[PDB]
């Protein structure tokens, strides 16, 4: 599975649920912004890897990080 | 039989395309996305061509997730339907809820 | 007469290769009509060809065994010409080009005027270009920005 | 560090490392870690400039 | 009908023209990044990404198009002035087979007059010149150009034409523009199309053909020179210098009114094939062919029903009633929605109209050298070679063209509300077989044509020529295309299947060796035109080489067209658009995913199948067809010689060098490519030296697409990160930020410089070498 | 600024253009060099 972490650069945008393709991601309530949420992804073995979070997230460089690991059936795509 | 439905739910009305179930939804998994519709209306199948679904409870099988959570942004972006949840049907008939899972 | 190098006075296939040129140019002319402006062009033709072969052969080209001329860059004021003249007329001229738009970047420091060039910022920068060392060489001395 | 105040970003990982911003909003808050909102005359390779950074992040110039 | 028009919608001013990017949102704000210039090329033309507005985007679409016939008209005069002012047209008219064809010279400047060749020097033109492969003059000759003045005239003329199509462009965008509806009737615009526009084209062209072209090539065959008669040969105060030249019926029109159609049967003829002493097509026969397809097009034009003001005028079809008759059972609702579908979407319609533009062009490649139109043109080679190899490479541009507004429908204007259980959401539901079939019948082609191939140079490398599959070792003939070589041919006598033809349709079909007069220096008669044009086994093999080849592109853009919208991979590709990069290096990897990166693919293996049909046909008419009559006993000489092919015995046995040197790839190397390539790289210092600098700077271009076509953007852009220190530390500061091209724009710049390198390339080849000999 | 001839294509290939002409007619006036001569 793929590993998506989350760093503490994150604004409460709501742009990396929205535009990610799999519902990886949740918002928790966090105290570190002013929106009082953060992402979270208690649901990394659904992740394609396809980094659509990744290219909606509006920081200098990204508050989501997922790295490429071990492929599965789930992770490498496949309907078969 | 082998793709039966849960109870409540009726089956759109579609002909059969070639994009559907493989192997792998006999052995491995497989997906089931489930919404409610107030009409009978045209929708374009995640895996190719056009569906019509009726007004109620309607149940669609699929091989994949993101076909289920393609067709869930399809029903908001056109036919403002949020009610879709989506399951994951492993090959003895277990089901378990896996959008929305905080509810 | 330098290595592999001899130059145009005493060069034999120079002197075969020019007289190849002028007797193809002298049976080219003696075959045609005068007033057709063919035989004009290949006159015109002929007394630019005499010139650069007596041009070729006065300010010292060097050729050897090939006769066509070899070009020595070592900095030499014999052959001056083939390196340091247009060496000099590039700077001159590259520089030029490189203050002119350099300047038009400090002074304008915007995105229209890049796309849409304005003329009265941009004609006196290129004149500046043509005056450029004056005005480059006391920023080479003073030194321009601090960035890592 | 107040609104209208010229930046220097001290981060490593930023796109505008070394160069100036410009301070549009400060939050009030004590909770937030990076509370200054600094514009940029630059954009990134997202096509944007405008990000939150800390106080310690930033120097004065 | 009505034709309904609003009156003016956009105001003319220069408030737009020193603003770029006017066009969209993302463009408007202003350039920050170099992308933004190539996001101001790349959707100019887009006008569905500038308006949402359907009836705007057709009027955009309309002032485009007479804006497009603008240009034409513009390039028209631009070869009619040339024409008119700097050619040899008042000596080649006299001497149409020994004076090489010119009408552009090399001034005297920096060495280039070395590029006028003297075999071009002729009276009118004594400077040399670049010998044209167009074939213009050859057309300008069977048109009934004897004179200067008048190309003059028709370059004024098309100059007036062209301000005519600006004028019209201006008027129906700013000033008084159609509503969406009247390009919505299709019925009316089929009707007058084919009636009108194609119908009295035709008709219009055969009254020239009859009044001017067929007289002046009658007087242009039985000897005259340029000193002719263009006026007080025509209409009706000279009607009986029409009786002087071929004979008109009796008296006047009056044949033409009573019914009696026999007697017109001298300048309106159905012979046969071409002519043996020009070696085209008769022109009485050109002309009854341009009259029998007017009349059937303007029946054509007669089938659609317009209804309006006129009372009994109203009896006919709408294309729809016809679509939803047309069902069966295998294909669920057939055509419904079709109509919907042609009438609102655009890019659907331009998808047919590019394939069957480009498939007509290359039908207008075969039948134009296979039976020659115009006179003199077919032994002149560099002009066969060049018109065969340009409407094939504008052919297959089309038909890549095709698959791609195919593939936009599929992603913008696919409605699924139009398409339940039609043919095209039918084709939607077995897409994987479809494009499973293809893989399947692309791989037999491959195997089963490349492998001959593979398997010809190894059995000759190996000392086993009686191994080969050849014609003299296992031979594959060309069995039911021989036997429709036997079918055309043997179909012009009395008793057979048409019994008034003359001369057959082709002598390509088998028969006769058809030649004519030409000087070449100081010679004899020789210069084959035409010849039958056999089929062996190398031909068997070089048309399934075809069948791969089309079958393959056909593969890239129909699988770019059907998944398109959605895949078993990314589901919501419909949403990314139809030019996207990827959806990220997860599931695997999307690398060219989307339906662009088909267009692109199929790109490159539309140049793959292009060049094999240009090199098939450089080297079959070379080697079969064109050549010489020896003086000594009307020996057949080609332009490369015969092969005497060693036999495994000892023995050997006489091939022409198609039949003997592409079985396998070694002889294309050499004897095609290494050996007919001497004449673009010793060409330099001579009138051919621009095609060896063209030989060799496409060479680059195509080397420098591979840059763009093997790397990727990211190495580009922190290169550019170091690039962009180097300028910040000298205070040299662009606001335009520096960037890498974009992953599509990579893509798309390497594909073109790819495509522009190798074509180019063959260009410079295939003029050089057919120059020469 | 002025219309259509400020934007930055038109004033580029109009100074590529006039730049190829004065190099074109230097070359003519100079008899067409490959050196600078000396004597
Ligand atoms: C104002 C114009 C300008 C100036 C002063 C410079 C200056 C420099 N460049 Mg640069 N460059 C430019 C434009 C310019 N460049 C443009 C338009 C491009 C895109 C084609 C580049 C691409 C480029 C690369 C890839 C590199 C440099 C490098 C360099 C540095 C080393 C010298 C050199 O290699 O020249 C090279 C110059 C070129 C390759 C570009 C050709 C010259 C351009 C076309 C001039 C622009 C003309 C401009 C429109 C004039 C406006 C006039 C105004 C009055 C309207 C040097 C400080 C090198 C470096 O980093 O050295 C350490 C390096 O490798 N440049
Ligand atoms: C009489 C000269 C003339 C003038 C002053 C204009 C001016 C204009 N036209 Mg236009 N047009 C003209 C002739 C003219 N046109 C002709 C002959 C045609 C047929 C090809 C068109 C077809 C046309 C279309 C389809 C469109 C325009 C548009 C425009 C506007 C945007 C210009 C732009 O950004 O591109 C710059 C062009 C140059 C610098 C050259 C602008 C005010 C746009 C518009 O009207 O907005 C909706 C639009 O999309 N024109
Ligand atoms: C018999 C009348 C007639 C004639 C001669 C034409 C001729 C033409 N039409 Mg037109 N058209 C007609 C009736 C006619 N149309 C009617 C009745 C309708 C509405 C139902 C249309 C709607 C229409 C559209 C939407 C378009 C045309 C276009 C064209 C041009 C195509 C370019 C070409 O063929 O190459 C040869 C050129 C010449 C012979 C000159 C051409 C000049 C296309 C075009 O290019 O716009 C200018 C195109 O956009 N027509
Ligand atoms: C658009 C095509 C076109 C045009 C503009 C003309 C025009 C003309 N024709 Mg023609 N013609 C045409 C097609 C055309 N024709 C075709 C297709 C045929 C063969 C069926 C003829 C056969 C024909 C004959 C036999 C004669 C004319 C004649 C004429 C001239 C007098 C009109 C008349 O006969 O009454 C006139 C200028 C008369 C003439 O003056 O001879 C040139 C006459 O004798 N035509
Ligand atoms: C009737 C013909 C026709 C028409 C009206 C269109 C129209 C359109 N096409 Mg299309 N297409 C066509 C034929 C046509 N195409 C053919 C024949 C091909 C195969 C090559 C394609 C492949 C194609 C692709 C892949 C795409 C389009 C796209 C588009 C859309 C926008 C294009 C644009 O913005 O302009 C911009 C034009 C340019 C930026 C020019 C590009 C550079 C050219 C190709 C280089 C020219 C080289 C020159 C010929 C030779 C060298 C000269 C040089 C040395 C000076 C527009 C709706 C684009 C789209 O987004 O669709 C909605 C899209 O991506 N087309
Ligand atoms: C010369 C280089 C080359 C070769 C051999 C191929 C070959 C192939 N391409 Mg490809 N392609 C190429 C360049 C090449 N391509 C380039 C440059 C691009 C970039 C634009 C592409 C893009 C491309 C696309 C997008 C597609 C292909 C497809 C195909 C397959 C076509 C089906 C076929 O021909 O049947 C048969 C196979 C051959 C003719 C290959 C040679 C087979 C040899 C002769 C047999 C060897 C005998 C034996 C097995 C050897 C055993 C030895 C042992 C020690 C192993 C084929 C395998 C299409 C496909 O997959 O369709 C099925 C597909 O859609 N190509
Ligand atoms: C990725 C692609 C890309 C693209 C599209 C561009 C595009 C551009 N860059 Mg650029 N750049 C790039 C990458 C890119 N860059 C990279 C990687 C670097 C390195 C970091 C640079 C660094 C760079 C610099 C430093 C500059 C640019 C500039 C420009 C602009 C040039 C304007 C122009 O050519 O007209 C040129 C206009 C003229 C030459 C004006 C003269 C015309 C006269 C006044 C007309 C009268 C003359 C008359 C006709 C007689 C002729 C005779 C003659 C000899 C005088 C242009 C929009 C320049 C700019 O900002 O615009 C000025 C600039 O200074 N770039
Ligand atoms: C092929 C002969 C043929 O057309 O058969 C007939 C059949 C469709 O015929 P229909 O009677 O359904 O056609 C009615 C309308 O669709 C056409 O007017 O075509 C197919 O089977 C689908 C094509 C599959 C292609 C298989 C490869
Ligand atoms: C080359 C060219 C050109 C020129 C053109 C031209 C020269 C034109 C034309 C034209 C023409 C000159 C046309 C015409 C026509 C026609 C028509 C369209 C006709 C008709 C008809 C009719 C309708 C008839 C009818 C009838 C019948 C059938 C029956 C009996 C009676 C009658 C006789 C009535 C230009 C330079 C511009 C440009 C480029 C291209
Ligand atoms: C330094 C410099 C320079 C130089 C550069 C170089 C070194 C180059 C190169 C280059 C190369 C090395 C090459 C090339 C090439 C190209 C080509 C090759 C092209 C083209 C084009 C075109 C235009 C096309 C056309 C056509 C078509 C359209 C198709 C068909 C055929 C033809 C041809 C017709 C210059 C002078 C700018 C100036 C100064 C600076
Ligand atoms: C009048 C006139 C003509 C003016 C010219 C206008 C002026 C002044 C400059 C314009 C700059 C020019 C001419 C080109 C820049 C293009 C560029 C940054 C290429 C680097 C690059 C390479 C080499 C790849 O292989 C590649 C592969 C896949 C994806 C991306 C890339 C990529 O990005
Ligand atoms: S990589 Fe793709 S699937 Fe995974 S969390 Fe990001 S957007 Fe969602
Ligand atoms: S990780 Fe990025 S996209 Fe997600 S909430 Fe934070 S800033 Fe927004």
């Amino acid at each position: 599975s793929h590993a998506v972490k989350i760093y503490d650069t994150c604004i409460g945008c709501t742009q990396c649920v929205r535009a990610c393709p799999l519902d990886v991601l949740e918002m928790v309530p966090w105290d570190g912004n002013r929106a009082g949420s953060i992402a979270s992804s208690p649901r990394t073995e659904d992740c394609v890897g396809c980094k659509r979070c990744e290219t909606a997230c509006p920081t200098d460089f990204l508050s989501i990080r997922v790295y490429l690991g071990a492929e599965t059936t789930r992770s490498m795509g496949l309907a078969y | 039989q082998a793709n039966s439905l849960p109870p409540g739910a009726s089956s759109p009305i579609f002909g059969g395309s070639t994009g559907g179930l493989l192997r792998k939804a006999l052995v491995e998994e497989k997906y089931l996305i489930t919404w409610g519709s107030k009409e009978e209306q045209v929708f374009e199948m995640p895996t190719g061509g056009a569906a019509t679904m009726v007004a109620g409870v309607n149940g669609l099988y699929l091989a994949r997730k993101e076909q289920c959570h393609a067709l869930h942004r399809q029903l908001v972006a056109k036919f403002k339907i949020r009610d879709s949840k989506i399951y994951r049907v492993l090959p003895n008939g277990e089901q378990t809820l896996i959008y929305p899972k905080d509810g | 007469p330098l290595g592999n190098t001899i130059p145009c006075s005493e060069s034999q296939a120079f002197k075969d290769l020019k007289d190849a040129r002028i007797n193809g140019l002298k049976e080219k002319i003696a075959a045609t009509d005068p007033a057709t402006q063919y035989a004009k062009d290949l006159t015109a033709s002929m007394e630019l060809w005499e010139y650069r072969y007596a041009n070729y052969e006065k300010n010292a080209s060097c050729d050897k065994d090939s006769g066509q001329p070899h070009l020595i860059v070592d900095g030499r004021l014999s052959h001056a010409g083939d390196f340091i003249i247009p060496s000099i007329l590039f700077l001159w001229l590259a520089g030029a080009l490189g203050w002119a738009g350099r300047d038009y970047l400090l002074k304008t420091q915007n995105a229209m005027d890049e796309i849409l060039i304005d003329f009265s910022k941009a004609v006196p920068s290129l004149v500046l270009g043509l005056a450029w060392p004056l005005f480059a060489i006391p920023q080479i001395l003073s030194g321009a920005i601090r960035d890592n | 560090i107040q609104k209208g105040s010229q930046v220097r970003v001290l981060r490593q990982e930023s796109y505008w490392y070394n160069d100036v911003g410009t301070v549009a909003s400060v939050d009030k808050g004590a909770n937030v870690i990076y509370p200054v909102t600094v514009r940029f005359e630059k954009v990134n390779y997202s096509n944007l400039n405008t990000n939150n950074f800390g106080v310690s992040e930033l120097e004065e110039v | 009908t009505r034709a309904t028009v609003d009156n003016n919608p956009v105001p003319t001013s220069i408030e737009k023209w020193g603003k770029p990017g006017w066009f969209e949102r993302s463009l408007a704000r202003g350039p920050k990044t170099t992308t933004w210039i190539w996001d101001l090329h790349a959707l100019a033309h887009d006008f569905e990404v500038q308006t949402s507005d359907r009836e705007d985007i057709a009027r955009k679409i309309f002032a485009a198009h007479f804006g497009h016939l603008g240009i034409v008209f513009i390039w028209a005069s631009i070869f009619f002035f040339y024409g008119a002012l700097s050619s040899n047209y008042a000596s080649w008219i006299d001497n149409p087979t020994g004076l090489r064809p010119s009408a552009q010279f090399a001034i005297p400047v920096f060495g280039q007059e070395v590029l006028n060749d003297p075999a071009t020097a002729a009276k009118g033109f004594e400077q040399g010149g670049i010998v044209m492969t167009s074939g213009l003059f050859h057309l300008w000759r069977a048109v009934g150009y004897t004179n200067q003045t008048q190309l003059l005239a028709t370059a004024v003329g098309a100059l007036v034409a062209a301000g005519l199509m600006f004028f019209g462009g201006w008027f129906h965008y700013h000033v008084r523009a159609p509503k969406l509806e009247w390009f919505q009737n299709v019925e009316s615009m089929l009707n007058h199309h084919l009636a009108g526009l194609l119908g009295l084209g035709s008709l219009a062209w055969t009254g020239h053909l009859i009044h001017v072209a067929l007289p002046v090539n009658q007087m242009l065959d039985k000897g005259m020179k340029a000193a002719d008669i263009p006026l007080p040969h025509e209409y009706a105060f000279s009607t009986e210098a029409m009786g002087n030249f071929f004979p008109s019926f009796k008296q006047g029109l009056l044949p033409f009114f009573t019914g009696n159609w026999a007697v017109y049967s001298d300048f309106l003829t159905f012979k046969g094939g071409l002519n043996p002493q020009t070696g085209s097509l008769w022109m009485t026969d050109i002309a009854h062919h341009h009259l029998a397809i007017a009349v059937m097009f303007i029946i054509a034009g007669h089938m659609y029903r317009t209804n309006g003001p006129w009372n009994p005028l109203g009896l006919g079809h709408s294309i729809k009633e016809i679509l939803e008759a047309h069902k069966g059972p295998f294909t669920g609702e057939g055509h419904k929605g079709l109509y919907e579908v042609l009438t609102t979407s655009w890019h659907a319609q331009l998808a047919i109209n590019l394939a069957m533009v480009g498939s007509l062009s290359i039908i207008v490649a075969h039948h134009m050298y296979a039976m020659n139109p115009y006179p003199y043109m077919g032994i002149d080679y560099p002009t066969q070679i060049s018109l065969f190899t340009h409407h094939m490479w504008i052919g297959g541009f089309l038909i890549v063209g095709a698959g791609a507004h195919a593939a936009i429908f599929m992603v913008r204007d696919y409605d699924p509300a139009v398409n339940q259980n039609n043919l095209l959401d039918r084709v939607l539901r077995h897409r994987d077989a479809i494009i499973s079939h293809l893989n399947w019948v692309c791989l037999f082609l491959g195997f089963h044509s490349f492998g001959l191939y593979v398997h010809n140079d190894t059995m000759q490398a190996l000392g086993r020529p009686g191994d080969m599959f050849a014609d003299w070792g296992i031979q594959l003939q060309p069995v039911f295309a021989q036997w429709i070589q036997s079918v055309n041919a043997a179909a012009f006598g009395p008793n057979s299947t048409a019994p008034w033809v003359s001369a057959a349709t082709s002598p390509v079909w088998g028969g006769n060796v058809l030649a004519l007069p030409a000087t070449v220096a100081g010679e004899v008669v020789q210069k084959i035109s035409i010849a039958p044009v056999p089929l062996g086994t190398a031909d068997f093999m070089i048309h399934h080489i075809h069948a791969l080849t089309i079958h393959v592109t056909i593969l890239i853009l129909l699988k770019g067209v059907l998944f398109a919208r959605s895949s078993r991979l990314i589901p919501d590709k419909a949403n990314l658009g139809f030019r996207f990069p990827c959806d990220g290096p997860g599931r695997g990897g999307t690398c060219q995913s989307s339906a662009w990166d088909h267009v692109f693919l199929g790109l490159f293996w539309m140049y793959n199948c292009i060049s094999i049909v240009i090199f098939h046909f450089s080297w079959k008419m070379q080697s079969d067809v064109y050549g010489t009559l020896n003086a000594t006993t009307k020996a057949v000489e080609h332009i490369v010689p015969s092969t005497d092919v060693l036999l495994g015995n000892g023995t050997t046995q006489a091939f022409t060098q198609f039949a003997a040197s592409s079985v396998n790839i070694n002889g294309w190397l050499r004897d095609f490519l290494w050996a007919q390539a001497a004449p673009v790289i010793n060409s330099y210092g001579g009138p051919s030296a621009a095609y060896g600098l063209f030989f060799l700077g496409a060479h680059f271009v195509w080397a420098f697409s591979l840059m763009f076509l093997f790397s990727g953007r990211g190495y580009w852009q922190e290169l550019i990160e170091s690039i962009v220190w180097a300028h910040n530390k000298l205070k040299i500061v662009p606001t335009i930020q520096p960037r890498a091209l974009s992953i599509t724009q990579g893509r798309a710049v390497g594909v073109a410089h790819y495509l522009l390198g190798g074509i180019v390339t063959t260009w410079a080849f295939f003029i050089a070498r057919f120059l020469a000999i | 600024k002025i219309p259509f001839l400020s934007l930055a294509p038109i004033s580029g290939a109009l100074f590529i253009i006039g730049s190829v002409v004065v190099l074109a007619l230097a070359n003519i006036y100079a008899k067409y060099p490959l050196l600078h001569p000396l004597v």
